[PDB]
């Protein structure tokens, strides 16, 4: 006598997780600071 | 009287001095504060 119906294609597992959130981004370089103003002159006598 | 140690004066006829801020430091009288040479360091800001 002849087989039966053979079977179906079975699913595919449940699929991975997805990837976490990166770092904190880093801070912006330390500006740098300003000039000494010219020397002043004398002062009143 | 030149300035004391810690304190600089860059220009002339005033009656104060300034203090040196910090990383730098200064012997008596001198017209500029001087940074730390390479492999030394200074804190404050009265730093002889
Ligand atoms: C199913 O199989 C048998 C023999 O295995 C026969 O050929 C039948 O004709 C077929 O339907
Ligand atoms: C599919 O499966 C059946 C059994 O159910 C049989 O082995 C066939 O030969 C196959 O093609
Ligand atoms: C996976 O499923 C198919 C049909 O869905 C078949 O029964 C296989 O035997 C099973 O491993
Ligand atoms: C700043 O850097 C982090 C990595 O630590 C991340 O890629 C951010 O998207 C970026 O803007
Ligand atoms: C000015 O100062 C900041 C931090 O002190 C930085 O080094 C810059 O490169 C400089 O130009
Ligand atoms: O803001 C940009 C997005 O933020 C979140 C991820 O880090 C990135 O793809
Ligand atoms: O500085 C903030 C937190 O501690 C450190 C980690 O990288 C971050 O998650
Ligand atoms: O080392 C510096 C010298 O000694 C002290 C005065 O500042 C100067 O005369």
């Amino acid at each position: 006598t002849s087989p039966p119906p053979s079977p179906p294609p079975s699913p595919p597992p449940p699929r991975p997780p997805p990837p976490p959130p990166p770092p904190p981004s880093p801070p912006p370089p330390n500006r740098s600071p300003p000039p000494p103003p010219p020397a002043s002159s004398a002062i009143n006598p | 009287k030149p300035c004391q140690p810690g304190r600089y004066q860059n220009s002339i006829g005033q009656r104060v001095c300034k203090p040196c801020d910090m990383g730098t430091y200064s012997r008596y009288g001198g017209e500029l504060c001087t940074k730390c040479p390479a492999g030394t360091v200074a804190s404050k800001t009265g730093s002889s």
